[PDB]
């Protein structure tokens, strides 16, 4: 059981662990999140109380260092350092502890949500998304571009998603035009798995990051990407099998843990009555079209 | 984007386009079986693909032999369009290849987009304009080369005939367009308006007979006419 202490709580804000949140007062005394399950990627996120716009947050494995969040008085956030000096951390983490200065990450122990949203997620690959190879933690906020977006500013400070796009010479085999188009599972099964992605683990660990930026910062280019890699899956005739049993546990978990309220603007229509209804696997999703019907039938 | 009313002198600058029409690509006649069930028989067909500027009409002949064996043939027909609009662009020189093509139908936009990849720089459009190309197969000297082929072929006309000699551009692509709107809403009618006068022909090297400034305007009001009178009879007005 790891933690990730904070120095303090200057503003007031409200503080996201992976699915859950709670609010902190301006100069509440708050010294971090004690108990975080060891074997899993998580992400701390913050929205502030007088400032809404950016949600902002970093991704983070506990295994690969040392994190503390530090408020920052001039560039104005709570940011994630690494303390290189683990006895003065072991110490400080005990104090508070001690003080019971700490909230505990919340883990019912029935429940696999978190497990289940970040199966494929592992750190590597989200310190290859989001390139600042100084730190072992990943920044990520409500306004950052895609790679792909940018082609459609700052290199630096953008996701590096796979771009996928199916009106593209990458998706379309020269004099297979109207095969490769109507049925993308070369592009799918040889550009993506095979060439890109290696294997269908690292394709839905790029899957479940996006949705989660999605979700948890409200970063558009983020639903577009796992928008896309759902689609890429739904609209290939020939598709492994584990794979769509496993896609469509990744998404029955997805669809359960998205607020109510904000289906309206992380669920694209089109995908997802063309992925249910229409698609190739519109039959091979039997436990995603359940749960969709019955908390989303207004979409479809 | 699209194309309108609005942006219609645009169709006559100097910017290479085509308009491409698919609606006579697939043809069949709907039959009895013996067993009286119905069926089709595919006959031959042709892609309209037309330079509004200068009239040059690159008649693609579809012979029904492309659709022996093939699976949804209304979708096929469409990707079918597309490889040979996409063919045709290569086989031109640089310099004669389109800026833009116009597609009369929106339902070709993606097919002609995904085999035009190689070309980044053409635009592939749709349009507002319901244009009437479908009536190219009234045009009687079109629809005999492509009834008479026994193999996949490519045919190019001037569909202006000499017009360009005389008006302009956008004149003669409205008298066309008021033509072929004329064949498709009453063909007896219209062509019995393009062919009452014997002394008037049609030359071996022209679609349209040989009319002289002021016959063209009585032929232009007499189609008009025929546009408005099937409109009354139609509506009952
Ligand atoms: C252990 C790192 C120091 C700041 N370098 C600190 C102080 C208080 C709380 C958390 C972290």
């Amino acid at each position: 059981m790891n933690t990730v202490p904070f120095t303090s709580a200057p503003i007031e804000v409200t503080i996201g662990i992976d699915q859950y949140s709670f609010n902190v007062k301006e100069n509440q005394p708050f010294h971090g999140i004690k108990d975080i399950p060891i074997g899993h990627v998580h992400v701390i996120h913050f929205q502030h109380a007088d400032n809404s716009s950016m949600r902002y947050g970093y991704w983070f494995d506990c295994r690969m260092g040392n994190f503390y969040i530090q408020y920052d008085p001039k560039d104005g956030l709570y940011k994630m350092m690494e303390e290189r000096d683990g006895a003065k951390f072991e110490n400080i983490v005990h104090n508070f502890k001690e003080r019971q200065m700490m909230v505990s990450y919340p883990k019912i122990d029935e429940d696999d949500t978190w497990y289940n949203l970040t199966e494929f997620v592992q750190m590597d690959k989200i310190r290859k998304i989001v390139r600042k190879d100084e730190n072992q933690f990943s920044y990520v906020d409500s306004s950052m571009t895609t790679v792909q977006e940018n082609e459609l500013s700052d290199p630096a400070h953008s996701l590096n998603y796979t771009v996928i796009n199916f009106k593209s010479r990458e998706a379309i085999r020269p004099g297979h035009e109207m095969e490769d188009f109507l049925d993308k599972s070369y592009y799918l099964n040889t550009v993506m798995l095979q060439g890109i992605f290696k294997n269908s683990s690292n394709y839905f660990g790029e899957l479940q990051f996006a949705f989660l930026n999605a979700m948890f910062f409200g970063n558009y280019g983020s639903s577009l990407q796992w928008h896309a890699m759902i689609e890429l899956i739904c609209s290939s005739a020939t598709v492994p099998k584990h794979m769509l049993d496993k896609l469509d546990e990744i998404l029955y978990y997805q669809i359960k843990t998205l607020p109510e309220q904000y289906s309206d603007i992380l669920l694209n229509e089109r995908v997802w009555n063309i992925c249910l209804y229409s698609s190739f696997q519109k039959n091979s999703l039997h436990n995603t079209e359940k749960i969709m019907e019955n908390k989303y039938p207004e979409l479809l | 984007g699209a194309m309108n009313s609005s942006n219609y002198a645009e169709l006559f600058n100097n910017d290479i386009k085509l308009f491409v029409d698919d609606t006579n690509v697939y043809r069949v006649t709907v039959h009895k079986t013996f067993e009286g069930n119905v069926a089709t028989k595919a006959i031959n067909g042709c892609i309209f693909t037309l330079n509004p500027k200068t009239g040059h009409l690159f008649l693609k002949i579809i012979h029904t032999s492309v659709w022996a064996g093939q699976k949804r043939l209304s979708q096929l027909a469409k990707w079918k369009t597309a490889e040979e609009v996409s063919a045709l662009v290569r086989s031109l020189p640089k310099e004669e290849q389109p800026k833009q093509i116009i597609v009369t139908r929106k339902a070709m936009l993606d097919p002609l987009e995904v085999h035009m990849l190689d070309f980044p720089n053409i635009a592939i459009r749709p349009t507002e304009l319901r244009l009437p190309f479908s009536a190219a197969m009234s045009i009687d000297k079109l629809s005999d080369v492509v009834m008479k082929a026994t193999e996949p072929q490519m045919v190019l006309f001037n569909i202006y005939d000499d017009w360009l000699d005389r008006i302009s551009s956008y004149t003669a692509f409205s008298r066309l367009t008021l033509l072929l709107r004329a064949l498709k809403t009453n063909e007896e009618s219209a062509k019995m308006i393009l062919l009452s006068d014997p002394t008037i022909t049609i030359k071996s090297y022209h679609l349209w007979p040989s009319f002289t400034d002021e016959q063209w305007i009585t032929i232009e009001s007499q189609m008009r006419d025929l546009i408005l009178t099937e409109y009354g009879r139609k509506y009952n007005v």
